[PDB]
């Protein structure tokens, strides 16, 4: 956002509460499924663990109330997942799955089937 | 007050302890006009303290060590936040973790100060908190109030990479960054470098040893 | 050289009365000026250019004078720049004084424009002003420079603007910049695409400082006084005068400064909040509806997590106005703003829910699904009182009824239907009137038997696009003719009519009235009547050209059949457009068409209508 103008702030600062997350080891010496019904405590790691039973995942993000969005690797990873993991049980948070059959690219795909059919309808009306 | 989002609690406590030490000394007031200025400064200080206590409440909700909330409550008392509606939350959270929190790993002077700052009615509303405060004032760390704010922050938050390194502290990181790329088989070189490193251990920060051990495994 | 300079001003100062514009004196004097243009100094020419102009006098002589002094000053500036690398030219370097350059910038802002000559001309001595930046003293001079540069509509060297903005604070120490000049500079730097933040921050803090100082002075006066020891307009005058006395600005422009600050994403804990109690709350009622709505819109972006302001807004909205004095959009925005978990439950949420029920109960298209989402978010939001939860179920039932009737009308897209079904499924709403399963069964019958695209074809879509255009045009809010409808929508809707025929536009009107009867706005109604009259007359239409001009379209013709004429008669039976219901042109056109086709009964009916309309 413009008011931040590149300022990292305290989120990107070097505070002692930030190095705690860094459990690496300190060695070297410096199309998308919408899933609902989860628990807000459910980490994205558990999300990947559960839904990789169906197919591989590139990106996944949770939202408040259990809503979350998951992007698949391949269309086969989706075609299996759209119908297999429906109403499965995980951590007392039985999932409910919906799929955005319309995509930011698939809308432009629907534009032409709309317009040519509209031309056919116009030809019908003229006749 | 601006741009203070996602603030770790230790940062807030250090800032409050910095603010308390730069306060003006009280003098006799000419009541003709300066009372208005006192009201204006009161209003501004309230506008700041309300944001500070909001952030403290968020920290209360998310869970925090008793030492940090203890110091923050003392500092806010130093600034005159006499509302008593937030001090009941203070007592509630302090009594929530009273069972397992260590007693002699806290500042006794801070204990006396917060015990005075907490109302007696609020005190005997929580006899367990009363007893805990007396125990801390009996057995606890001494002289922690006299340290400079940066010393307090360094001695309660290891690493944190805020203040710049002293001249001596740079030598340890030169040694470590020289040891990183050295071949493993060159045992004599590593022995010499480590024997050089141990000579300046008294001045190096305690946290950086995490790296000194790590390269040993490398 | 001073004699003629004084004489031309003597003649020019009286160029307001038509006879006092002495053409004879103009021809006597001004040509000598054009021959003697080189003789006078820069300041004399600039002072002459400053003076008032008569448009006939300006077109006679001044229009040339603009460029004939522009080029001379350009050569003088070229000589000055050569110094920094005719007797007057030899001393050109000392002629371009900082005040001279400042006035040279100032005195141009009435005839320049986006022209390339003006662009390069103003980009010439901008660097001279940069060469004299340190010698400018009064802060308001730079604000005047900014507004003149804005008037000429030049493309600025943004770095130079940022440098001026930085030096604004340097000069601010000597004399505090006013609130009005500061907001002037704010709107300028907005409208030529400045994106440095800090310049905007300084002006915003200056405006806040002026407001704070005024409020503190007022409180000081009241405290010192303590130390000594229609009626709606009558109430609103005090609020308006207090507002003007404090911030030196209208609410209609304060509510846009807050809008832009919210757009930037500034922390509302120190921008929106510090002025709520002394300023915002007491003057709230005096806000014009277009300003109150914008204040709420800025609240939505700010996402203020404080009830100390939110609650009084709820009370004022619930009590002081009522159901028919508030736009449904405003109440929808208000309930949306209380949805986020950051804002705790207000103690007066029941009033908001009651008025929310009332407004849409009295409102009896695709946005209501989002409303369900809003309800979805509020139903688990902490400990909601039950009496606030009761109206929501009946509300959703009313929504379901409306969408069911809409599907019987075949209007709203079935994707929103599926969204609504998903929402009611995940909301676990127990159907009582049996409408939810009716919607599910109807959606199944529609989609899984004929198809979604087939459903879209139930009403022909070239009418539907005009229907959507009508809908989005009618989406405008006026608060009771407070804001006249902008002409841009009229222009695009008129051009839409210019392509469509007459019968299907009346079909669109009928389809709109089937679900939103009498909701057509008067401007759209009269424009539709005018277009239909022009079409049935057959004279032509207004084709829009490039230069905002019109050209008569070639004449139209409509060879409608007997059944088409009968459907037109039915449309006239059901249409709410009074003008098309009474204009005799449509009836004589129908009579002529019926005579061309030939049927006795409809002809007699049209004659009967004509006898009542001729």
């Amino acid at each position: 956002n413009p008011w931040n103008d590149g300022d990292a702030g305290w989120r990107g600062a070097a505070t002692g509460a930030r190095a705690n997350r860094g459990r690496g080891g300190f060695r070297r010496g410096r199309q998308r499924v919408q899933v609902s019904g989860l628990s807000d405590e459910t980490t994205w790691h558990t999300l990947k663990d559960h839904l990789r039973q169906a197919g591989e995942v590139t990106f996944c993000k949770v939202f408040s109330g259990g809503r979350a969005v998951v992007e698949f690797v391949t269309p086969e990873d989706a075609a299996r997942a759209i119908t297999e993991l429906q109403a499965s049980e995980l951590e007392g948070a039985t999932l409910f799955l919906r799929e955005d059959r319309e995509d930011t690219v698939l809308v432009n795909t629907r534009r032409k089937i709309r317009e040519v059919r509209d031309a056919q309808l116009r030809a019908r009306k003229e006749e | 007050a601006k741009t203070a989002s996602d603030i770790p609690m230790i940062q807030l406590c250090a800032a409050l302890k910095c603010f308390v030490r730069g306060l003006m000394q009280n003098v006799e007031t000419q009541s003709l006009d300066e009372q208005v200025e006192h009201e204006l400064e009161k209003e501004d200080m309230d506008a700041f303290l309300r944001f500070c206590v909001e952030n403290l409440r968020r920290g209360f909700a998310d869970g925090m060590e008793v030492k940090c909330v203890m110091a923050a409550t003392e500092s806010l008392y130093q600034l005159g936040y006499t509302s008593t509606e937030f001090y009941e939350q203070v007592a509630r959270y302090l009594g929530s973790k009273c069972s397992s929190a260590s007693a002699s790993v806290n500042s006794s002077e801070t204990a006396t100060a917060v015990c005075l700052a907490l109302g007696e009615d609020i005190l005997d509303r929580h006899p367990d908190v009363h007893t805990f405060l007396l125990e801390v004032e009996k057995s606890g760390l001494k002289g922690e109030a006299s340290l400079s704010p940066t010393e307090w922050m360094n001695k309660n938050d290891p690493a944190n990479f805020i203040t710049p390194l002293t001249e001596i502290q740079q030598e340890g990181w030169n040694i470590i960054n020289r040891m990183v790329e050295t071949r493993a088989a060159d045992t004599e070189k590593l022995t010499a470098l480590a024997n050089e490193y141990v000579a300046i251990l008294k001045s190096t920060r305690v946290d950086d040893l995490k790296y000194f051990f790590g390269v040993f495994e490398e | 050289l001073e004699e003629l300079v004084e004489a031309v001003t003597l003649y020019l100062r009286a160029t307001k009365n038509p006879r006092l514009v002495s053409a004879d004196e103009e021809h006597i004097f001004f040509p000598v000026l054009m021959e003697r243009l080189n003789e006078f100094h820069v300041s004399q020419l600039l002072d002459v250019v400053e003076c008032h102009w008569a448009r006939s006098t300006l077109v006679r002589y001044g229009t040339t004078f603009k460029d004939m002094v522009r080029d001379r000053i350009a050569l003088i500036a070229t000589a000055a720049a050569k110094s920094a690398s005719d007797l007057i030219i030899l001393r050109a370097a000392e002629e371009m004084s900082p005040e001279t350059v400042l006035r040279c910038i100032i005195v141009m802002g009435m005839s320049a424009g986006r022209r390339k000559r003006d662009l390069q001309f103003f980009q010439a001595m901008g660097m001279f002003l940069v060469h004299h930046i340190n010698h400018y003293k009064d802060p308001h001079e730079l604000v005047r420079v900014l507004t003149a540069f804005a008037r000429a509509k030049i493309v600025p060297p943004k770095r130079f603007l940022a440098l001026l903005g930085r030096r604004f604070a340097v000069l601010n120490k000597r004399k505090k910049l006013g609130s009005l000049p500061s907001y002037r500079a704010f709107v300028n730097l907005y409208k030529m695409g400045h994106d440095q933040m800090n310049t905007f921050r300084f002006l915003a803090d200056c405006i806040l400082e002026t407001i704070d100082s005024n409020i503190k002075a007022e409180k000081k006066r009241l405290r010192l006084a303590q130390l000594q020891s229609d009626p709606h307009l009558l109430q609103n005058l005090r609020a308006r005068e207090r507002f003007k006395r404090l911030t030196e600005l209208k609410p209609s422009m304060f509510t846009k400064l807050l809008l832009v600050l919210a757009r930037f994403g500034a922390p509302h804990q120190q921008y929106l909040r510090p002025t709520t109690v002394p300023l915002i709350l007491p003057t709230l009622r005096a806000f014009p509806p277009p300003s109150f709505t914008r204040l709420l819109r800025a609240m939505s972006l700010f996402r203020t997590t404080d009830l100390d302001l939110i609650e009084p807004v709820i009370d004022f909205m619930a009590d002081s106005l009522g159901p028919t004095n508030v736009v449904p959009a405003d109440v929808l925005q208000m309930v949306r703003l209380v949805a986020p978990p950051d804002v705790p439950v207000p103690r007066n949420l029941v009033k908001l829910i009651s008025l929310c029920e009332a407004v849409y109960s009295s409102s009896a298209p695709g946005d209501m699904c989002a409303v369900a989402v809003v309800l979805l978010k509020i139903q688990m939001k902490d400990d909601v009182p039950l009496e606030a939860l009761d109206p929501l179920t009946r509300l959703m039932e009313f929504f379901a009824e409306r969408m069911y009737l809409l599907m019987k009308l075949h209007i709203v897209s079935l994707t929103h239907v599926d969204v609504f079904t998903d929402l009611c499924r995940q909301q676990q709403h127990p159907d009582v009137s049996g409408h939810i399963e009716r919607l599910c069964a109807e959606r199944r019958r529609v989609n899984d038997a004929e198809g979604d695209d087939e459903y879209y074809s139930q009403l022909d879509i070239d009418v539907r696009e005009t229907l959507h255009r009508i809908l989005i045009v009618n989406d405008y809010n006026t608060y009771g003719q407070y804001r006249p409808t902008p002409g841009v929508l009229q222009v695009d809707f008129k051009q839409a009519l210019t392509e469509v025929s007459a019968f299907d536009v009346l079909e669109a009107a009928d389809l709109f009235a089937q679900a939103f009867s009498n909701a057509l706005k008067p401007a759209v109604e009269r424009h539709l009547s005018r277009s239909i009259i022009a079409k049935l007359d057959g004279g032509g239409e207004e084709v829009i050209t490039e230069g905002n001009s019109i050209v008569l379209r070639p004449p139209r013709e409509l060879l409608l059949t007997r059944e088409d004429l009968g459907k037109f008669v039915c449309l006239l039976q059901r249409t709410p457009l009074r003008r098309v219901r009474a204009s005799p042109v449509v009836w004589r056109f129908v009579e002529e068409k019926a005579k061309k086709l030939g049927m006795d009964d409809v002809l007699r009916v049209v004659e009967n209508k004509l006898a009542t309309a001729v």
